RNA sequence: AGUGGACGCAUCACUGGUGUUCGGGUUGUCAUGCCAAUGGCACUGCCCGGUAGCUAAAUGCGGAAGAGAUAAGUGCUGAAA
RNA sequence: GGCUCAUCACAUCCUGGGGCUGAAGUAGGUCCCAAGGGUAUGGCUGUUCGCCAUUUAAAGUGGUACGCGAGCUGGGUUUAG
RNA sequence: UCCUUGUCGGGUAAGUUCCGACCUGCACGAAUGGCGUAAUGAUGGCCAGGCUGUCUCCACCCGAGACUCAGUGAAAUUGAAC
RNA sequence: ACAGGUGGUCAGGUAGAGAAUACCAAGGCGCUUGAGAGAACUCGGGUGAAGGAACUAGGCAAAAUGGUGCCGUAACUUCGG
């Protein structure tokens, strides 16, 4: 099915009655308002076009905003879709709720995890980290070596090395889902998941079984 | 519980010649068995026939035992139902450990 | 906001209020098999960590001449009653030093109050 | 990795960075006029500023915590005394930031931090 | 051998030789030992020797391993002879065989 | 947390007092053993009169550690100074007759109910 | 069906580590006129802690289950004969 | 030579599928297909190799001018004592 | 001292290192000195107690570079290069 | 206008045995590029959960003890140590 689109607000741990922790995240979708719907006539593959939240009048750009127009819906942060899967279908401008995820029991969440920077190759891909002493000199940390000597004499692309990390899309799959609320607006799963507090992310039905 | 399980268990025990049995209560001087009892073997077979009678009635009976310990020795082996555990002991080798001090 | 709101309605509304290094007296359930019995536990707090429903605080004793430091959460349902047996009189907040020291020579006098 | 921190070194140390802010307190205070770069400007704001609302009320004891910092008798005998009443009104920002371009020494950004009346 | 009863493992296979001590390489590289063959042997068999027809043990328990021929002894490289009376290390010392 | 190349004190009259591991149990690159677990030890120290011979290479079980176990409720059992109990080379039973010192309860889901049944204290 | 070893992602809510912009104890000395109370220097003067943030040893998850065409192989019908 | 980083081939160490088996079951022996993944820590000497202790299912074999010093060390090789 | 990792014992789980014992002295040998020697040594080797980021295994923090801006402004090398 | 070398003369207070050391008096300076960013990485350091040399050729580097007064202090020995 389709998943919902919520944002980090913080990190808690809910407590059973058998006494035991179950350290759960705090996200908040609430009314995910659709603004487009997508037909294989008119566009070759079946999703919707959802937002959700406000965004202020003045920041709304105009283009943006006779597209809320058109769909009668106000304006929201950002156009995501979710694709549809052959057999429940929707209209533009239906609100959607909590509620939908009240059986599925297994989600898997994905979103922009926090920026390192320029991080190293350590704090990368977890080198070895060559010795610091017994005569090294200048090189504690490096890479070291990264090919090989007058053969074919390249490094091949995809080598695991010093770069940017972070601020990248990252799934995180089958996470546990403990308690809905839609009264509340609340969306508590069992984990952790990507991004940081208030970075938009969305959630989907886990695909595995 | 304790009671009705306690009384169930040394029946069948002394069923297949089960002897030298006594019922401890360490009730209060220690926070993890709530009743102890205590049993004699011969020698390995039938202290084995007896860890395995005792399995296989707490199988019919409801309880899941949690945990054995006797494999390739039986000089000790033990089966548990929770509350009540049941320590089957050889005679010879009892004499080693303690008796009636726990 | 939904976080705080969140956090006070799981919060636990019955827990005492001990000074860092009383000798307080905690039962903490067990879940064992079907019945459930309660665990008298004996020592002195060395630390305290107030941080919302998370609360927690560490404590101390000593069981056949070997020390063991036992940590709690104040807001679980675990625990069951935490009693305060006498007041300390230490103006540290963490009490960390007891490692070091003796047992016999660390005695700590009461408040007085 | 500076994610979520406040407060600036400036490629100075922490003994520099005490000694530097208790000059620049005590400098904006004694004479309510300053041409210095942005950045220190921008980052006076930490220190200045909780020293006026230190002495929105006179006590013996917040003027001694008050001596603590500016290192002088001068400084803290103007507030607590003038600063206070005048800006009794006032919940905070008692500070502006004025850009003035840049110096001709090395093209540094050059700004005021300023009163809101100075009594001038 | 507690768990089969069965000879017939000695007609399909008859003759096996046990590897020999790889030579040594440079580098001063020494040979690996070879490895050990355990011929499994059902319980209560007795064996007899073309000579000396006395038994070395007979297989009662289960569980045991006997010796029933030694391996032989490493030879020693040139960089072992190495001298100034002959300044020339080249002779070869080859090994026993078991 | 406990790897090779450590040594600890001994929770049993077993005779040794002060024991060295030799090798930790689990897995290829097992880099720590818990608290529930078979780690096989040798003897640096023992009395002369025990049962064990100051030197030998045997198994044992962790009792103790500094760190400490996980509770399922983020609880911490830390202890002061880390503790073995010795067993039997080819059999896991332990040895010794008497166990000094608490024991963590963890250990009930870790089948080696000879500590749980000793060890009165907790 | 569970529980583990190695690897990868997330994470500060739990256990901690750091946390020289936070508080406190203390030595020598100088200074603020002095008592008291404070500031500088001596590696942050030496230490005890510990906000946020970062982080692991801390906790959640991942490898799939499947589908199509296949190697070795096992087959049905089946003539060439 | 060690540390760091790896790449490819299959004459496959395990995991995977089968034939024969002298395959009662388990544990195995040989061969075929299969490179997707993984494919030890220590004491001794500079040692690669190797003797031993001890784990894992495994501690596979090779090529890459027997990889990699404008990456690191110089313990062997080392002019001058 | 080629056979020397000579053989055995101690030390460690494991010791081509170290110490003790056995002599089969290729090529020990008595002022180009032999045998012991207290103390002494920035002398070679080995072992033990404490200690620790040497390492398992890396994380954080403080300063000087590295990065941006402004001013001054270098060198090896270079047949020609799309 | 160089982190180098260069002989003599005078030698304050505090605590300290001291011309060591930490601060200060008179005096002399802030060392002729700075303002920002708070990445990898390089250099000098602080601290660290559990382990305590398991790394390495080698305890290399680090880390550790360190003063005063009392008691006590081994084999050996040239009687001094």
């Amino acid at each position: 099915m389709i998943g919902l689109v919520g944002k980090k607000v913080g990190m808690t741990r809910i407590f059973t009655e058998d006494g035991v922790s179950i350290p759960v995240t705090v996200i908040e979708v609430e009314a995910n308002r659709v603004t487009q719907v997508k037909d294989l006539a008119n566009d070759g593959y079946r999703a919707i076009q959802v937002t959700t939240g406000a965004k202020k009048a003045n920041r709304v750009t105009k283009p943006e905003a006779g597209h809320f127009a058109k769909a009668g819906v106000e304006a929201g942060r950002g156009l995501w879709e979710f694709r549809l899967a052959e057999g429940e279908e929707f209209t533009v401008g239906q609100s959607i709720s909590v509620e939908l995820f009240a059986d599925v029991k297994k989600v898997d969440v994905t979103g922009t995890s926090k920026g390192k920077g320029f991080a190293g190759t350590v704090k990368r891909w977890n080198f070895r980290t060559q010795d610091a002493t017994h005569g090294n000199s200048l090189s504690h940390r490096v890479p070291g070596s990264i090919g090989q000597n007058q053969t074919p004499g390249k490094v091949f692309k995809g080598k695991k090395m010093a770069g940017q990390m972070g601020n990248e899309r990252v799934t995180v799959q089958s996470l546990d889902v403990v308690r809905v609320d839609a009264e509340r607006n609340l969306l508590l799963v069992k984990g952790a998941v990507p991004g940081a507090t208030g970075s938009d992310l969305i959630v989907k039905p886990a695909v595995k079984a | 519980q304790g009671k009705a399980l306690q009384d169930f268990v040394i029946d069948k025990i002394d069923d297949l010649k089960g002897q030298d049995i006594i019922a401890l209560d360490v009730q209060g001087k220690s926070s993890i068995t709530d009743c102890m009892i205590i049993c004699t073997g011969t020698s390995s077979r039938h202290v084995m026939s007896i860890a395995d009678h005792v399995v296989q009635e707490s199988r019919a009976a409801g309880l899941l035992p949690l945990g054995v310990e006797g494999e390739n020795s039986a000089d000790w082996i033990v089966v548990d139902l929770g509350d009540v555990i049941v320590h089957v002991m050889q005679e010879e080798s009892r004499r080693l450990y303690e008796l009636e001090k726990l | 906001n939904i976080i705080k709101q969140l956090e006070q309605e799981q919060m636990k509304q019955d827990v005492p209020s001990f000074r860092p290094g009383d000798t307080v007296e905690v039962k903490v359930w067990v879940v064992e098999g079907s019945k459930k019995r309660l665990q008298a536990f004996e020592g002195v707090v060395i630390a305290i960590r107030n941080r919302g429903l998370h609360s927690a605080f560490t404590v101390r004793k000593i069981s056949n001449g070997e020390g063991v430091e036992r940590v709690f959460q104040t807001h679980s349902p675990v625990v069951d009653s935490i009693s305060v047996k006498r007041r300390g009189a230490v103006r540290k907040a963490k009490l960390y030093y007891l490692r070091e020291r003796t047992g016999k020579a660390a005695r700590i006098k009461e408040r007085l109050n | 990795m500076r994610h979520r921190k406040s407060g600036r070194q400036l490629n100075r140390n922490s003994s520099h960075r005490q000694a530097m802010f208790r000059n620049m307190a005590g400098s904006l205070v004694r004479h309510e006029i300053i041409k210095t770069t942005l950045p220190k400007a921008k980052e006076l704001r930490r220190v200045v500023e909780p020293l006026i609302t230190l002495a929105k009320t006179d006590s013996v004891a917040n003027r001694r915590l008050a001596f603590a910092r500016t290192r002088d008798n001068e400084i803290v005998a103007k507030l607590f005394n003038e600063l206070g009443p005048r800006f009794a009104s006032r919940a905070g920002g008692y500070t502006r930031i004025l850009k003035c371009g840049f110096r001709a020494g090395d093209n540094a950004p050059m700004a005021y931090i300023e009163l809101v009346d100075r009594s001038e | 051998d507690e768990n089969l009863n069965t000879l017939i493992d000695y007609r399909f296979e008859k003759s096996f030789r046990a590897e020999r001590g790889q030579n040594g390489a440079s580098r001063d590289c020494t040979g690996k030992r070879g490895k050990d063959v355990t011929i499994k042997v059902p319980v209560g068999t007795r064996v007899i020797d073309q000579g000396t027809g006395e038994t070395m043990g007979d297989m009662t328990k289960h569980g045991q391993r006997l010796l029933v021929a030694k391996g032989g002894w490493h030879g020693l490289g040139n960089t072992r002879f190495k001298s100034s009376v002959n300044r020339t290390p080249r002779q070869k010392t080859n090994g026993t065989p078991g | 947390m406990i790897q090779e190349q450590t040594m600890l004190n001994v929770a049993d009259n077993s005779g040794a007092r002060r024991v060295m591991c030799i090798k930790v149990l689990g897995g290829s690159h097992r880099r720590y053993a818990g608290v529930g677990d078979i780690i096989k030890i040798t003897i640096k120290e023992a009395i002369p009169r025990g049962k064990v011979k100051k030197g030998d290479v045997l198994k044992a079980v962790v009792v103790r550690t500094k760190k400490g176990v996980r509770r399922p409720d983020g609880s911490v059992i830390r202890f002061d100074g880390n503790a073995c109990v010795l067993l039997n080379n080819n059999s896991e039973q332990p040895i010794g007759t008497r166990i000094f010192g608490p024991v963590t309860r963890e250990l009930r889901s870790e089948k080696f109910m000879k500590i749980i049944s000793l060890a009165p204290e907790v």
